[PDB]
């Protein structure tokens, strides 16, 4: 007569490792790194905007291809990698910025800004490389000024928009470079071309310079946006003489959102709260091997392919 | 290390599919098996809490810093990669410290909830009985399957049978 | 995990106020009980190493990187921000699982010195009792008061009683 | 005849966490994260100056407010929130670096630049806009440089600081935008107007931004302020025409000391390392969850209102 | 803490050199000692696997921001110094866990297999021996050298001896 | 008759800490924090390019100090404490990224930008700040247009680079400031001054600043350096009457290297994948104390002098 104390084990076991052993068999064990993510943005739960080929800076601008983006609210924001902010070409001074600062915005609402310019002004002109709806057109939220009577010199002219709102406005405008003398006579006159811009918090001159460069959708000339913070209260005054491309609207960003940029087509049927280029990522596990960069509440990127966690004792067979 | 799993017992037993811990018995009418839940139940309910502390985490939002779609000026870029690569050695160090120092007390929590089983039973055998190096009781009476289940059940009351075995032991 | 606390010891004892571990008697004068000044000091000089690591800080001293009272460049706000939060998650994490951690092996340690407590008597002990189990020795001769003394101070010669205690364990 | 082993237990045990389990009853537990700050900023052993409504920036260029704040010697330099910096509207290119200099210094001397204006100069204008002890007055270490008679062409003028220390010098000019064409004429005649600023390591040249049209728009009058550093043994020269708000003394920042910002009233009896928006921190405790933004020798800051750990076993009452 | 090093074990034998773990013994012939070759390979075979771990070098690459020989924009040169400041705290603190914790587990694994060895010994004696408390076994029989070495290469069956031991344990 | 169980021990043991205790003796210990570098730069398995005097920035306008260190493939490119970038007083602009992307490079080929001037421009100005064979000479890579008539206005004109590679290049191209409304009229002539450069993604104009400025190397001139990378197929135009320091080539980056600012001494016969100003880190340990700045793959810095871990039992000696 006889009693025996005994544990179970299995055929096969999985290798973990500890602190003393690379190589440690056990019965059954776990991942701790998550490996698969969802190949879509999950946007259930969210009020969400897909950009679709609409930058984020041609929101405030009003590129034709942003015309269905023009005002919104929003808690997610998706950028999209075809994604359109010119359609005249040119650059905006700290772009990526004022791309951060809409991307964590929960909307945009659009404020005229009353602009009216004497006879003496053409304020639409526009341009093949703007098209909308099969026609010559031009950013929706700005105006280009040309002198009416051609070659005529631009009258000085004075412009100044009053921020009567309790948040702050985001106010953007352009400065027309001409790429030839003879455009820039026939659009502005001979006369020495000056643009300044003021408020409270910003003060600034340009002047249009004439280059030669290389066509970019036709075009040789260009148009350099700047933008700065209208403060409530506060009036910010154009002052020019030929060559501003100035605000009709001027923009409000609204609370916050997510910003995504991603490749991934939206499901409006699934949650998440982690994304990345790829889509999205919905898991248990505190650590993950799928991508450096993520943005919401992520389980860590670490560099590796699996880590296990033992779920039981030694494994030692027959 | 609490010396049984892979130590003075041989070897586990695939063919208990029952539980984590048990006892295989030989008397007269024969052998049997039988796994302890008790034992079981305090070495799974230990995992499953690691478990819990592993998927626990609640989560700080993050946003972009890094453009996908558009280029980075180029010292702040060096600066955020140089950032980010350093927070991620940090997890990758603290992945694989969790991981192998959680691995180290899984295995021996559970060389230890065995140690456990086999000392109540030899208590609980007192005189009765004898180890073998093997993590056996060499019983000196005669047990019946009745008795065996006693032993199992924690209810073996070992006075009963003390006077039989101890002769049987000097003898 | 060791067998004793919140093992094969039922309970602690709420009326043992001057020690961690100790001893509850019975002989033919009656009941008594005496904490173990050594067991219980092993116990509180860990416990007081570990907090002693806690308060270490020996610290690095930082300046503001952003502005409290005036506005920050948008962009490298973000990545401050991003980096702030990074750092933030590390130290939460680490936080807890020092604590899990330190506290797992706090609440073992102590079960350990209880089972040395054990071991230690039940050596001592040798041939002239029996365990019950529950964490009691049964002693087979009578035990004085300075008997029970000689058990918890160290001094018990087995030898002493070991006739009269092996010639009980038998009949 | 019996001799039991045991252990002690309590009537209110803590629960804390483990590996293994959440609400794990011990006899003892002590917190690791401290949860209180002291509402002050402990100073004891602690050279330091409190500004009070001046602005750091305010230091450098003279501002009514920082009168008594031109000078001085600390370890630990204190802000406070809506500090002046400026008594006349304008603001300061690359503000926030500068602000952190000297948030970052032990001290601050001046050192006269010993600049002189002929005759056609008048260095004595003053403005309503900076009042001091009741008499229109101006940034105390610049000069408004104007056209001694009004309307006539300000001089071509050059002035040279010779930094003759063994330490770098910070020196600040500042720049007139005059708040129309008319203002501008007086001031400073009908010419271009032209300043620039060379020293070995540094160049740069500006040009007032005039404004137009009425005082009351976004195109008015400012001052806008720019610094640098002067290396020890070099020299630096303006060149200018009108509009040039010089330096009549320029700063010298010294050693190191803490810079706070922070509203909590200092307390001097008491001592502390740790420091934040709300007062200081005094703890032994590893971590904080008080402040996200702390400066000097602080715990770490974690997100968790407590973390318990075990100063006994396992509390097993009977 | 397992009960025997810096416990019920006075002390260590600096006289031992061919181990970690060994065995001392007295019979008729004279004194003895001789390492046990098992038991040291089970702790050393652990020690170099922590040791293994440590080296394991997770390769990132790094590059510079932080210009040695020229001037670093302020405001940036402030966050990169925040950022690696808090990086070297973070590093630090694990630098000083990692080996606080490692070590606490090395002296108590060290611990661990010498009760194990103890232990295995223990069993194998069987009845024919008894425990002094201090680390030895009084052996009831006589035992001549080639009895030690079996003892000590777990060649020994008490079986043999156990009638000729047990009458001396009883008078 | 009895056998006895018992632990090695050693007469000197060392200390490490525990999570219970500060002072614990034990058997052996070792080291994981590396304490000791090496004070020189280990570059056996390199392919490196050591630039003595030569600052990066040099390397692409081609001042004389890095007249060898115009083109060249490295994995691991050495930049020296006081090094030459400008012979010719002045700076560049976002000079850092600049540097940083030189010293990430894996080497830097040269492009002719083929520009030609007409007869009224002299491209051969050369200066007395910037020598070769101990005579005035000027920046390899660039050239400085002035009227070849004194005082004569310089023309109006345009010069056009076209990226025909498949890669994209980095162009560098000066402006001149003056020192005095004086030599600027002899130079350039009286007209007013504009330069334009114009690419597909670039655009930026620049007007020479005539001023009194501190002599450096006895010229209160300075010649400003700007930059701009042309992707391939595309063209960038500089339109200009006076003061573009013009390319006459432009360079390309290859491929990737390190970059390791630090005044050791090469040495070829010990390799390293971690470097520091003071030299190079060779350890297997994970933590280090040497410098908190490193580059390549380093053992992360602590700010501990020693942290011993136990490598043996607990040491319990004999009374
Ligand atoms: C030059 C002058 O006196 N012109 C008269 C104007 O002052 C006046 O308009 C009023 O101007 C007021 C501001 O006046 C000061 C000032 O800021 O306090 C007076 C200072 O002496 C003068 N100092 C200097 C260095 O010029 C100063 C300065 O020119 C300006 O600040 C630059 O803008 O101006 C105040 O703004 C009143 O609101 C305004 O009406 C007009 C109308 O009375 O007549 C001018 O002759
Ligand atoms: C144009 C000229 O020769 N004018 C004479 C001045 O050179 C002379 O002043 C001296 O100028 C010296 C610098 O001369 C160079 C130079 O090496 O930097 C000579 C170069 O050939 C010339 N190159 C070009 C393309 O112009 C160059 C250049 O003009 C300047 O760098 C622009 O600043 O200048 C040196 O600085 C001496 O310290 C200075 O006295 C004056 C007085 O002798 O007379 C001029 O006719
Ligand atoms: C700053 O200007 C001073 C004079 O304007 C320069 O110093 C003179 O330097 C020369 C040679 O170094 C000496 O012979 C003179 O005696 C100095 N003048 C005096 C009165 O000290 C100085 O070199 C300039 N600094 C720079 C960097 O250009
Ligand atoms: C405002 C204006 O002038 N509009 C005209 C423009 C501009 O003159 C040039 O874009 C400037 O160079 O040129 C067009 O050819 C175009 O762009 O389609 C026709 C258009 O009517
Ligand atoms: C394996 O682990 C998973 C999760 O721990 C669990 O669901 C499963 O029951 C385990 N399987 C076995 C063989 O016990
Ligand atoms: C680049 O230059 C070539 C040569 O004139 C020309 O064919 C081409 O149109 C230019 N590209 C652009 C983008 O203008
Ligand atoms: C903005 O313009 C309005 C109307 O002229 C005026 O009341 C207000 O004072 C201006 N704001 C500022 C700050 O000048
Ligand atoms: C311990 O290790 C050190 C260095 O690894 C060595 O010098 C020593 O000889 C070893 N000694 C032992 C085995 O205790």
């Amino acid at each position: 007569d006889k009693i025996c104390l005994g544990h179970h084990a299995v055929a096969n076991g999985t290798i973990v490792k500890t602190l003393t052993n690379e190589q440690e068999e056990v019965t059954n064990a776990t991942e701790t790194v998550e490996s698969t993510g969802i190949n879509r943005l999950c946007m259930k739960g969210r009020k969400h905007k897909d950009l679709g080929n609409c930058h984020p800076i041609g929101m405030l601008i009003g590129t034709p291809a942003c015309d269905l983006h023009l005002t919104g609210m929003w808690d997610t924001l998706i950028e999209r990698e075809n994604a359109i902010a010119y359609c005249y070409p040119g650059a905006t001074v700290n772009v990526e910025a004022l791309r951060q600062k809409i991307m964590e915005s929960g909307g945009i609402n659009k404020i005229s800004t009353g602009f009216t310019y004497g006879s003496s002004i053409n304020s639409a002109g526009t341009t093949r490389a703007c098209m909308r709806n099969g026609g010559n057109s031009f950013y929706a939220e700005l105006k280009w000024l040309v002198s009416k009577s051609a070659g005529q010199n631009f009258p000085q002219t004075t412009n100044t928009y009053r921020n009567t709102d309790t948040a702050e406005h985001l106010i953007m405008w352009g400065i027309h470079h001409p790429s030839s003398t003879q455009e820039k006579n026939t659009l502005y006159g001979t006369q020495s071309l000056s643009i300044s811009v003021g408020s409270s918090t910003y003060r600034n001159n340009f002047v249009p310079v004439v280059g030669a460069r290389p066509q970019v959708n036709g075009l040789s000339s260009r148009i350099d946006f700047h933008w700065t913070l209208v403060q409530p209260g506060d009036n910010i005054t154009f002052s020019h003489n030929g060559g501003l491309i100035a605000p009709s609207r001027v923009s409000k960003l609204i609370g916050r959102g997510l910003g995504i940029q991603s490749d991934a087509p939206i499901d409006n049927n699934c949650e998440s709260k982690c994304f990345w280029r790829g889509g999205s990522i919905n898991t248990r596990l505190p650590f993950q091997n799928l991508s450096p960069r993520t943005v919401g509440q992520c389980p860590k990127y670490v560099n590796r392919r699996s880590l296990m966690l033992a779920t039981g004792m030694r494994n030692v067979p027959e | 290390l609490f010396g049984a799993i892979a130590g003075f017992l041989e070897n586990g037993w695939e063919g208990m599919v029952d539980g984590w811990y048990g006892f295989r018995h030989q008397n007269a009418q024969g052998t049997g098996q039988a796994a302890d839940y008790k034992s079981t139940q305090a070495a799974i309910d230990q995992i499953t809490g690691k478990l819990n502390r592993l998927v626990e985490k609640t989560n700080t939002e993050f946003e972009s810093i890094e453009s996908e779609f558009s280029e980075i000026e180029h010292q702040i870029g060096n600066v955020i990669n140089w950032t980010k690569d350093s927070i991620t050695d940090i997890w990758t160090y603290q992945a694989e410290l969790l991981v192998a120092m959680e691995n180290q007390h899984t295995i021996d929590m559970a060389d230890s909830e065995m140690l456990n089983l086999y000392e109540r039973v030899r208590k609980q055998l007192r005189q009765n009985a004898e180890e073998d190096g093997k993590g056996c009781f060499e019983i000196y009476h005669a047990c019946d399957d009745s008795c065996m289940e006693s032993i199992r059940n924690n209810t073996y009351d070992h006075s009963q049978y003390r006077e039989e075995a101890l002769l049987n032991r000097l003898n």
